[PDB]
């Protein structure tokens, strides 16, 4: 593999199965593969929060949005987005814009691990041999596998909602 | 080998249970088990009951013996012993298996954060994620108080703008005149007053402690801090006025 | 080698290489398998009937209400054929041709060839591809029959 | 693990599974012959049981006492055994077959070992030596599945009152 | 870059807006891959309108469940709401693979318009540039023809 070894033992059904049934990674360089993972984790981390946000909003808990609209917004998260006051949406975009600015320009993640937006690499070990720790690779699997599931899950929610209610 | 650990009857203790005891017990304690250690009872009985010794016991004595020996389930297995022998090694090596408090407890995050800092005996150099992580370090360094290349008046102006813009809100809303037709000029005045009071406090600090980390070379000590505080007052005025202007216009 | 047959040679009046033939071979075997599944698959809603039944999504106790060779739909089993389409993709993305080192070898999960009866190479590999070619024409000819010449039988 | 028995090996994404998480093999190694014999005989009967519940729904035996409706899988047992009936015809037949197994392995089943277990000697389809290994695992994997399947069939069918192939 | 397959003859290096004063060497191939992909789609798109106009609509049923004789679906804009979303999904899926096939990632053989069609592979008779330049030039014509055709079908109302 050579370059895909930098993201090795971190995907597939079982943790050490480089899936890629399209050749999207072969012939690509090490930095490109790392950047591809940075896109994957960022999508998945947002997808995990997106699914959680979808469920806490599709059950009837839209306080900020019921207290701002002075009426219980519809449970359907897609329809509740329209009812949500335009001031709320613009502030929501701005807050994420500040976070995206903050991570990129002032506090950039490293170039070898462009997904360390919190930056554990300066205090983490990741290469020791203890059992009651050094399971960081396993928790990387749980983040990726859960996030990948959340990505297809949230799309299913949006596609079904926008079509078959 | 050790005398009393040979040819011990299975009735006194089973073979697998005895091996588990010997594994759990440290090697140096086999010869003379201490006291109150299952191996101590094994020695004190296997030296009385065996092939060449008393081969029978009263039913009650055997019943009490069977309740002094381990029941094959209260002993740590090899993997548990490895868990302990490696957890203690991590803890003594200055590395902590990272854990995060939860609902009356903590979840192990499966990460080895090196705990002791560069000065291992220093108490405030124990590196944590929230202060010594890459994001935390770059966020603290990029604050107006710490940002490289900023003139002292620029730091003061930025901090003052933030403070003045924020301080208007708590007064213009839920204030004594929160329901009056103006209800915001009062908040503007109160926010400017708070900015002035904290600026006066900063001037007291700079004329008493006199920090010299912002002074350029060959200047009156504390001049950089005083300039920062004066421009914080100016920035607080500006931010308060800007927040008031936004509230009135919009 | 492999699918070279007996009644004809390389039958290439148009690939004719190594790497390009390998990809074409993967297409050939793949199309062969589906036709054989489809050909025997089409004869079954015929004699033995529209065998299905049991509690299905919007098709509870559906006796395979998708009639005719095309299957039609109308929320009858053919909508459930999309589940066949989806799960067909799962096998097409897990046991696929990108890690399929030979032409169309899936590592023989069933191990039918581990002396259960099929054999490696020789006639069996040639018999699979030749049978696939016959079924592909048969399935296409069966498609013409349903369209403008009645039904299958 | 468990002698050379073929329950493990050729068992999924991993080559070998070796699922004995109580130690009933290591604790009782003298019974690995008995356990295989029981495991296989359970699978074969369960497979005939599941394929059973379905076929009476279409064809019925010419015994002319079984040739009656309403004999589903919740009443066929208590109905056929009479004041004797068809159930004794089946039980006597199972006695004839089971007696043959005694002759091959002795009365006390002393000849029962970890390689002749569940091997009555009926060899028509199998060929070669590695296929026998492959087929033996294919036997069990089908057999173990049907043992859980008929278990779900019997419980779900009689609890939810299904009594037919969907068993729902 | 001034010597690739795009410079035909009637116009030279036609970059009036200066995308090439800063166009990196890989950016050319990336934009060339965009141009080749755009042109090939346009040729297929154009055929897809002029051919159902002269040749009648498909003899068939399009959707075996929702009575689409291909005649209730007009040739042009508005057919997007007439063709089923699944027939739309299935063409989306088919086009989805055609790029999730052998990769067109930067530097890959799929990144310069090469995919393995080889319908017209002349035996290198100084014609590899001819077929390449013709495909690029026709794609440029097809894109312009389509946009006019799209405006023809829209502004007039239907078809042409
Ligand atoms: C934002 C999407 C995204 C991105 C950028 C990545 C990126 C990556 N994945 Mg990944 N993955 C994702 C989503 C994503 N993933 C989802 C949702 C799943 C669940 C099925 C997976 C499951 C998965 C496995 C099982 C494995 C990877 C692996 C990898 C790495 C190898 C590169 C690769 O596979 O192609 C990178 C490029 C892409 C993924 C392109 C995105 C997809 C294109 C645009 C077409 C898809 C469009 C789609 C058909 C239509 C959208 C709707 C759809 C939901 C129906 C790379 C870091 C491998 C790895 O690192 O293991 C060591 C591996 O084994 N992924
Ligand atoms: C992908 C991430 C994501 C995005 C884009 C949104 C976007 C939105 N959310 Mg939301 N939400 C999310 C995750 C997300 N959420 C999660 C993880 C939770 C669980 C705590 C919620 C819980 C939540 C509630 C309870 C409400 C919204 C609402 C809204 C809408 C108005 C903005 C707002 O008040 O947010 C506010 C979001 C929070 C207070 C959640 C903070 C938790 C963060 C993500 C932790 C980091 C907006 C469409 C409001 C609405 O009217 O919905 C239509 C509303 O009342 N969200
Ligand atoms: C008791 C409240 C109070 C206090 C202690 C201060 C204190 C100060 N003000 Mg001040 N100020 C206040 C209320 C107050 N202000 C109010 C209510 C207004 C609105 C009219 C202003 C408007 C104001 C201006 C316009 C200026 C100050 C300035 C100053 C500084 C000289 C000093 C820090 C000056 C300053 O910051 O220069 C460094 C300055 O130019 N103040
Ligand atoms: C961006 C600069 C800016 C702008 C556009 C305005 C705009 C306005 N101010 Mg204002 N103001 C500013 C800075 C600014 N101010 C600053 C820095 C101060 C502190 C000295 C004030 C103090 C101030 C007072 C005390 C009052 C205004 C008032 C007004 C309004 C007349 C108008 C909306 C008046 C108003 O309409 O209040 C309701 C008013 O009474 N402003
Ligand atoms: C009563 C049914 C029965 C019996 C007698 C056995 C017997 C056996 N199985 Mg087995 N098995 C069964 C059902 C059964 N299985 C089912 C339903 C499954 C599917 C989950 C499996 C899956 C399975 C695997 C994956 C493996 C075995 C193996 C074994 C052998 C060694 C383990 C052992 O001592 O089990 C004896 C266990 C019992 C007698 C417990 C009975 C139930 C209690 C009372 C509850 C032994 C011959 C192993 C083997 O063959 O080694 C090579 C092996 O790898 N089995
Ligand atoms: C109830 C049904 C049934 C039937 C029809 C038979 C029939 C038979 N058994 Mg049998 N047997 C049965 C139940 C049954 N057994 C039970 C419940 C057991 C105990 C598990 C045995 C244990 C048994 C042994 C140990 C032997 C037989 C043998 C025989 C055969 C001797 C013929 C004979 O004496 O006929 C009148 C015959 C085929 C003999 C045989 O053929 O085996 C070599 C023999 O030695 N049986
Ligand atoms: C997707 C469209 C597209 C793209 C990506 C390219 C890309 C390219 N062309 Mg190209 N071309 C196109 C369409 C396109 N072309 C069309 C339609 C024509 C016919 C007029 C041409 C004619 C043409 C010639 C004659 C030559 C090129 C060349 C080139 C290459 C270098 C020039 C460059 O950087 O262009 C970059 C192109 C773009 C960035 C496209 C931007 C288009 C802007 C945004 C809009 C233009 C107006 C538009 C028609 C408005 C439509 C109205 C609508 C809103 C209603 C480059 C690979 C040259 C070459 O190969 O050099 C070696 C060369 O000699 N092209
Ligand atoms: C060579 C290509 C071509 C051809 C043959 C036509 C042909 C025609 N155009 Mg046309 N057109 C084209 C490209 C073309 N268009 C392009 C690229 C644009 C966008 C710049 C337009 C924009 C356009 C408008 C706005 C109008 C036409 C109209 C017409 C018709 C007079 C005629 C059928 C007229 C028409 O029939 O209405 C749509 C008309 O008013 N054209
Ligand atoms: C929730 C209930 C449950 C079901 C229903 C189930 C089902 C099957 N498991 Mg399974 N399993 C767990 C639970 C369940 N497993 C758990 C908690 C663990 C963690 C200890 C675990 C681990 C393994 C491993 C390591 C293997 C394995 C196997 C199979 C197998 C055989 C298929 C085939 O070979 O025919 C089938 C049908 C083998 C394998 O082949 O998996 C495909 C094998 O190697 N399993
Ligand atoms: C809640 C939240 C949070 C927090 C946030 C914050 C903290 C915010 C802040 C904010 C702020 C705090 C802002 C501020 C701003 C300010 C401004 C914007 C200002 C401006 C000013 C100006 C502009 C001025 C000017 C002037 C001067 C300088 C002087 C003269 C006069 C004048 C006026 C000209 C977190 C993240 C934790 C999480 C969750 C969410």
């Amino acid at each position: 593999r050579e370059a895909p070894k930098v993201l090795a033992g971190t995907g597939g059904p079982l943790p050490e199965s480089f899936w890629d049934p399209a050749g999207f990674t072969n012939n690509k360089t090490d930095e490109e593969l790392l950047f591809y993972r940075a896109a994957e984790l960022k999508h998945g981390r947002i997808a995990m929060a997106a699914v959680v946000g979808w469920f806490t909003n599709a059950s009837g808990f839209h306080y900020l949005g019921d207290l701002w609209l002075k009426k219980p917004a519809s449970d359907n998260p897609i329809e509740a987005f329209n009812q949500l006051s335009l001031l709320g949406v613009f502030q929501m975009v701005f807050f994420i814009g500040c976070l995206e600015w903050l991570t990129t320009v002032p506090c950039p993640p490293p170039k070898d691990a462009p997904w360390d937006v919190i930056g554990m690499s300066d205090v983490l070990e990741e290469d020791t041999d203890e059992n009651p720790m050094a399971e960081y690779k396993k928790i990387q699997m749980q983040e990726l596998n859960n996030s990948r599931l959340a990505m297809v899950a949230i799309i299913g929610l949006i596609v079904q909602a926008t079509t078959t209610g | 080998k050790i005398a009393y650990l040979q040819d011990i009857p299975r009735t006194i203790v089973e073979k697998d249970a005895l091996e588990l005891i010997l594994k759990n017990t440290p090697k140096e304690q086999w010869e003379n088990p201490p006291e109150d250690s299952y191996l101590y009872t094994v020695k004190a009985f296997a030296e009385m009951y065996g092939p060449g010794k008393a081969t029978k016991m009263g039913w009650w004595d055997y019943y009490r013996l069977k309740m002094d020996m381990p029941d094959t389930t209260r002993l740590s297995s090899e993997r548990e012993l490895q868990e302990i022998e490696e957890y203690e090694k991590l803890m003594m090596s200055g590395k902590v298996p990272f854990a995060v408090p939860g609902p009356s407890g903590y979840f192990f995050t499966g990460f080895v954060t090196q705990w002791k800092g560069k000065e291992p005996f220093a108490g405030d150099q124990v590196i944590t994620l929230t202060e010594n992580g890459l994001f935390a370090k770059q966020f603290l360094s990029a604050l107006a108080f710490y940002r490289e290349g900023l003139k002292p008046w620029q730091r003061g102006l930025e901090i003052g703008m933030a403070h003045g813009y924020f301080l208007i809100g708590p007064f213009t809303s839920l204030g004594p005149l929160r329901n009056t037709p103006e209800a915001a000029t009062v908040g503007l005045l109160c926010g400017c007053a708070i900015v002035g009071i904290v600026s006066i406090g900063g001037l007291i600090f700079g004329s008493t402690i006199k920090p010299t980390r912002f002074d350029k070379d060959g200047d009156k000590p504390g001049a950089g801090f005083i300039e920062m505080i004066n421009w914080h007052a100016v920035g607080g005025l500006g931010g308060a006025g800007f927040a008031h202007a936004l509230i009135t216009v919009f | 080698e492999l699918g070279v047959q007996a009644p004809v040679g390389f039958w290439d009046p148009v690939d004719g290489n190594v790497a390009s033939f390998r990809r074409r071979r993967t297409v050939e075997l793949k199309h062969g398998r589906i036709s054989m599944l489809a050909a025997m698959g089409y004869m079954t809603p015929e004699i033995t009937g529209k065998f299905p039944g049991y509690l299905s999504p919007s098709t509870l106790l559906k006796y395979d209400d998708i009639p005719n060779g095309l299957g039609a739909i109308s929320k009858v089993p053919a909508l459930g054929w999309a589940q066949i389409f989806v799960y067909c993709g799962y096998a097409e993305l897990s046991q696929d041709q990108t890690p399929g080192s030979p032409g169309a070898e899936g590592n023989f999960g069933f191990k039918v060839l581990t002396s259960s009866d099929p054999d490696s190479l020789e006639k069996k590999l040639a018999s699979e591809i030749a049978n696939g070619r016959l079924a592909m024409m048969a399935f296409t000819g069966m498609a013409t029959q349903d369209g403008l010449t009645g039904s299958a039988w | 693990f468990a002698g050379g028995l073929t329950g493990s090996d050729y068992g999924g994404f991993g080559g070998k599974y070796e699922w004995d998480p109580v130690g009933f093999s290591t604790r009782w190694p003298e019974h690995l012959a008995w356990y295989r014999e029981a495991e296989l005989k359970h699978g074969r009967i369960a497979m005939l049981a599941f394929a059973g519940l379905l076929a009476p729904d279409l064809f019925r035996l010419p015994w002319a006492e079984f040739q009656d409706s309403s004999l589903d899988f919740a009443n066929a047992h208590d109905k056929f055994v009479a004041g004797f009936g068809p159930m004794w015809w089946g039980f006597i037949a199972c006695g004839g077959i089971e007696y043959q197994r005694f002759r091959k392995l002795g009365l006390g089943m002393e000849g029962l070992t970890l390689e002749n277990a569940g091997n009555l000697g009926w060899f028509d389809l199998p060929k070669n030596s590695e296929e026998r290994l492959f087929y033996e695992t294919a036997e069990l994997k089908n057999g173990r599945l049907a043992m859980l399947a008929v278990s779900g069939i019997f419980t779900a069918g009689i609890f939810w009152d299904q009594h037919h192939f969907p068993f729902i």
